């Protein structure tokens, strides 16, 4: 070759997973979840540096500092209520993501998987960090009683809660380390994100049929370029919709208060995104039960491969467990909803049903159903 | 809390076994006229509201426990009583947490 | 002693085998099939002819999926019509491999 | 290493396109959509309609019930006696 | 002025009229049996509820 | 465990998408909280800066803010010389210190009313039935003076003298000063101290649907321009066979 | 819309009506 930009420049030649690449052609709308995915990780970023060009990591201050970035600072605000509602949209996109692959076995790609669920769970220390950055009664509570979660270790946990802190409470000390580790993971999981990518352009990606597209394979500059764009335009559409008319709508918490640490919202609980999670550590009495429970929920994810028990890598033929899929999704409604709920009986005694019904769809119903049609197949 | 001869005695009748947990006022304060406590409610520890209850002690409104003058455990769903911190009276005006 | 039950399966099957619309894409049981290292074998051992229909069938079926357009009701797949033309093919391979699995214990 | 000239082999097919700007890319998508959305969506809202109907009774009943055996003051046991 | 006015004529609704019986009767009940725990605020708090529904709206013509 | 009874979605000139705030509204509320709040109740992030917001001139804020800082001023702040004249000086503290606050009001803590519309749960409605919304005790209650009884407040008792009655102050224009008329203009004025961005957001809400809906559409017919050849597209198989 | 898109960020660093409020007032 000679004046062929692309390989020219090594570099330029790695850009040409982008343009050139085999990309299947069926290809139901859910796979541009993964392109607003890193959307998603981008804006955040401009937005963060943005916001973290203004804002202080204080007691005192933090609540002002945020404060201050909405009031006398110009286009401060929206940058702001851009970068909350973002985190929304990011775990929206997250979770089709993850539905996807639950779906249509994408998670057969092992390694990719692993390193989505590190992707995942990266996220989500990520949002439990930056949303006690403001410093606001619902931020200060919800890490309290989160973290002091985590003293549920037996021989360590206690002395483990204090580390983390940096003291006996969550002063000042805990608020700066939140600040600095907030704004290092991001960067941190954008090289996860990269490698993640890299794991999967080994194999490219699944269909609805679930079979092999290698027979019919399609430019992914000409086509899914169009695609993104157009995804984009429509995941914007809906972070603007949110930030622009209804700004605190999907931000359950109105705690705008600055945090007195004797004083309590009787009802404490994470954002939309941690509810379920939530939920399914309530229904467990004893507290370290709870804690290994709640990260089951969420850990559980790396099981489903070995749980894999059907002939047929997509789910899109197989009826049965289509009826178990929709419900577990239905149970994570559930769930997300006990999640705002007073810790009284009818939600309890709800909840824990749910708790379970969420395990068995996943450790016991699906793999069942699977071997059934498989039978029923013949196969 | 500095408690009173009206209050000591209050708490000081209360038949134990009645209590969900089996606390003795005597076997959670020093000095009777004073009892001291960790304002963290057992259940899922959101500060309590001394005065209020059913059994003249701390409410905390959280969910529903009520905690008596010595701040035992008579209304859950709260587990447990009030953690008592560590404290010994130094100078007769003195006292000190820790 | 199956005779009511085992020939009422049929039944559920006939049921299940048009319930998933693989049916409808113009697709066969065996192309629906997970691609794995045994699957793969088989589908190398088979003859140009079973072979390259696998290959418009799959073609065919990626269209209809790529365009969510379903197959005509008259040119639909019969399950009367089971060509379990990798089942052959695919049992050996395993066959082999278990075999050699074995052997391999001591 | 290459990945559109070592994907699989494919004897015998023939494909025919045609230009973008010979064809119209939006065909007849009122009288399309219709039918094809009605097609496609009545054979998934058995599969997957059930289960948030479902949700919604137990959301429904569990909120009745909250508010009445709180609101329900005397719910447990009565006033009078 | 506006307020005071609007106020009555929403209780003076068929719906009004009829959940107003569960407020009299929980005002007598609970004066004459006075040692009684039954809190007459409970029942006014169903009264008050559609009341104010239809305040509301009416009430905002009126003012500036 | 007590039944909160929850705020009307009350008819707001801004309860629409499109609709905004109705500054005369914004006046005259400040002056209730003036004359009305600023006796116990704080609003720290608000500057003298009503100007374009409120209407009120530079001038006219400027005296306004003038004389606040005369009587009140920073001699309240720590500026031990300090008269009348400045800007950026944030509304007057009612008290020292907080733990003083909670002292001139027996135990309570006047809430900073800052964001009060946007910290409590449920907005203006709130905050308007909350003033307006005052009745008598049920039968078989008791009372502490301090506690009256509020028919919207969590525990049901609240410590709140005449929040507002008729006539207590008077507006300039004229503007007929009910219990509620004050309330309506006296929230309003809190909505925008909570979301000072509430017109500017509002506007550009409108110019992001209109521009969406030229960008939609275009986009999308570019997304059929490219995918029409394979969407389009018809297939053969003629094996030898 | 890329346009107002940067330039609220770039004015984002501009001059903060906090600093800018004492600005020229003297
Ligand atoms: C001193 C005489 C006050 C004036 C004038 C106003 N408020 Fe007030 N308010 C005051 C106290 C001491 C308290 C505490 C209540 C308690 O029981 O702790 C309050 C409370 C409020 C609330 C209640 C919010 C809540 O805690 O749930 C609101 C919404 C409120 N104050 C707003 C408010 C407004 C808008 C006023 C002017 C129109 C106003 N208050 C006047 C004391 C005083
Ligand atoms: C996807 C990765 C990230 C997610 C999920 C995320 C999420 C959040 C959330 C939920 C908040 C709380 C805001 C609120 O509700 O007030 C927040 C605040 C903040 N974040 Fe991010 N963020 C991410 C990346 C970043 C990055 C990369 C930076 C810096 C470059 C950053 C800087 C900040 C700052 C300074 C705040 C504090 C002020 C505020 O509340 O806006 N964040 N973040
Ligand atoms: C930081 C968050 C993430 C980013 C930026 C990201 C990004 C991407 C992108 C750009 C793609 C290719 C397109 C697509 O299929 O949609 C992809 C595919 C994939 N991702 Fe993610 N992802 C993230 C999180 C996750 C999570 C949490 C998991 C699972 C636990 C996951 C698992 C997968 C899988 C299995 C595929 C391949 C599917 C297929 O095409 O067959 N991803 N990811
Ligand atoms: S947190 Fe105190 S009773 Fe529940």
């Amino acid at each position: 070759m000679t004046n062929i930009r692309k390989s020219h420049p090594l570099m330029k030649i790695v850009n040409n997973a982008f343009i050139d690449l085999p990309a299947p052609s069926n290809i139901s709308s859910w796979w541009n979840f993964g392109s607003l995915l890193g959307i998603c990780l981008i804006l955040q970023i401009l937005t963060g540096l943005f916001l973290a060009m203004h804002y202080t990591s204080d007691t005192t201050t933090a609540f002002s500092s945020v404060t201050h970035i909405c009031r006398d600072v110009n286009y401060g605000w929206i940058i702001r209520y851009m970068h909350a509602n973002g985190a929304s949209m990011f775990f929206i996109c997250l979770y089709m993501h993850v539905g996807r692959g639950l779906y249509y076995g994408s998670y057969t790609f092992l390694e990719t998987w692993n390193i989505g669920v590190i992707l995942l769970l990266t996220v989500m220390a990520t949002a439990f960090m930056g949303y006690v950055l403001p410093w606001g009664q619902m931020s200060f509570w919800g890490a309290t009683v989160i973290t002091n979660l985590l003293s549920a270790i037996p021989y360590i946990g206690t002395n483990l809660v204090e580390w983390i802190w940096g003291g006996f409470s969550v002063d000042k000390a805990t608020l700066t380390r939140f600040f600095a580790f907030h704004f290092i993971l991001p960067f941190i999981i954008m090289a996860i994100a990269m490698v993640h990518l890299l794991f999967l352009h080994e194999t490219g990606s699944n269909n609805p049929t679930g079979i092999s597209s290698d027979v019919d394979k399609i430019p992914f500059h000409p086509y899914y370029t169009i695609k993104d764009i157009l995804g984009a335009l429509l995941l914007i559409l809906a972070l603007m919709l949110l930030v622009l008319f209804a700004p605190d709508l999907l931000g359950d918490p109105d705690n705008y208060t600055p945090a007195n640490p004797l004083n309590t919202p009787p009802h404490i609980k994470p954002e939309w995104y941690f509810l379920f999670a939530y939920a399914i550590l309530r229904s467990i009495p004893n507290k370290l039960g709870g804690v290994l429970a709640l990260a089951f929920s969420i850990l559980i994810l790396a099981l489903i491969p070995l749980l894999h028990t059907s002939k047929q890598r997509s789910m899109m033929f197989r009826p049965l467990s289509q009826c178990l899929f929709w419900a577990l999704v239905a149970d994570l409604l559930t769930l997300t909803w006990i999640g705002g709920q007073p810790v009284e009986h009818p939600y309890i005694t709800i909840g824990q049903l749910a708790s379970v019904l969420y395990f068995l769809l996943i450790l016991v119903l699906m793999p069942t159903a699977g071997t059934i049609e498989n039978k029923l197949l013949k196969w | 809390r500095h408690r009173t001869k009206k209050e000591i005695d209050q708490e000081a009748a209360v038949e134990v076994s009645q209590l969900r947990d089996p606390q003795h006022d005597l076997e959670r304060v020093k000095k009777p006229e004073w009892v001291i406590l960790i304002g963290v409610c057992t259940h899922l520890g959101c500060v309590p509201i001394a005065n209020a209850g059913d059994f003249g002690g701390y409410y905390c409104p959280c969910h529903g426990s009520h905690y008596d003058a010595s701040g035992r455990i008579r209304k859950g769903p709260a587990p447990l009583n009030l953690e008592v911190p560590s404290y010994e009276f130094t100078s007769d005006d003195m006292v000190i947490v820790g | 002693a199956v005779s009511a039950s085992s020939r009422w399966l049929e039944g559920i099957r006939k049921w299940y085998y048009n319930a998933a619309g693989f049916n409808k894409l113009g697709l066969m049981r065996d192309d629906t099939i997970h691609e794995n290292d045994d699957v793969k074998e088989a589908i190398r051992r088979l003859p140009e002819n079973l072979y390259d229909d696998r290959v418009f069938r799959i073609k065919r079926a990626l269209d209809l999926s790529m365009r969510q357009q379903i197959l005509p009701k008259e040119q639909w797949t019969k399950y009367e019509e089971d060509k379990s033309y990798l089942e052959p093919y695919l049992k050996e391979v395993i066959r082999e491999r278990k075999e050699r699995e074995e052997w391999a214990k001591k | 290493g290459r990945q559109f000239g070592h994907l699989t082999r494919v004897r015998h097919v023939i494909t025919y396109s045609l230009s973008p700007f010979e064809q119209r890319a939006f065909p007849h998508y009122f009288s399309k959509g219709i039918p094809n959305v009605l097609r496609r969506t009545r054979a998934c809202i058995l599969r997957v309609a059930p289960p948030f109907v479902a949700f919604y009774l137990v959301y429904t009943w569990g909120t009745q019930e909250f508010e009445k055996s709180k609101r329900k003051n005397p719910a447990a046991y009565e006033n009078d006696r | 002025d506006p307020l005071t006015t609007v106020r009555e004529q929403c209780e003076q609704l068929e719906k009004c009229v009829k959940a107003r019986e569960r407020l009299e009767l929980c005002d007598e009940r609970v004066s004459s049996r006075s040692q009684t725990e039954e809190d007459c605020t409970e029942e006014l708090l169903d009264f008050l509820h559609a009341r104010d529904h239809c305040v509301a709206h009416k009430l905002f013509n009126s003012l500036k | 465990s007590d039944l909160e009874l929850h705020p009307p979605s009350y008819p707001w000139s801004h309860r629409g998408l499109l609709s905004s705030l109705d500054h005369t509204s914004i006046r005259r509320g400040f002056q209730v909280y003036k004359q009305v709040c600023s006796s116990c109740h704080s609003m720290d992030y608000v500057a003298y800066r009503h100007l374009v917001g409120v209407c009120y001139t530079e001038d006219e804020a400027k005296a306004l803010a003038e004389e606040v800082e005369v009587q009140d001023g920073p001699n309240e702040d720590g500026e031990m010389f300090m008269r009348p004249g400045k800007l950026s000086d944030y509304f007057p503290k009612p008290y020292p210190n907080p733990e003083a606050a909670r002292a001139a009001n027996n135990g309570a803590l006047p809430p900073d009313l800052s964001y009060i519309v946007r910290a409590r749960h449920g907005g203006e409605d709130y905050v308007f039935s909350l003033l307006t919304g005052y009745c008598e005790p049920p039968t078989g209650v008791s009372l502490r003076e301090g506690l009256y009884f509020n028919p919207y407040f969590p525990g049901q008792a609240i410590g709140m003298a005449p929040p507002i009655y008729n006539e207590v102050l008077e507006f300039d224009d004229g503007t007929p000063a009910t219990m509620s008329q004050v309330a309506k203009d006296v929230c309003t004025f809190l909505r925008w101290a909570a979301e000072p961005e509430h017109d500017h957001r509002k506007r550009m809400g409108l110019k992001m649907l209109l521009m969406m809906g030229l960008l939609l559409p275009l986009v999308y017919a570019m997304k059929r321009h490219k995918w029409s050849v394979l969407k389009s597209r018809k297939l053969a198989y003629r094996p030898p066979k | 819309a890329a346009k107002n898109v940067v330039s609220q960020f770039v004015s984002s660093m501009s001059a903060s009506a906090d600093v800018l409020a004492m600005s020229k007032i003297e």
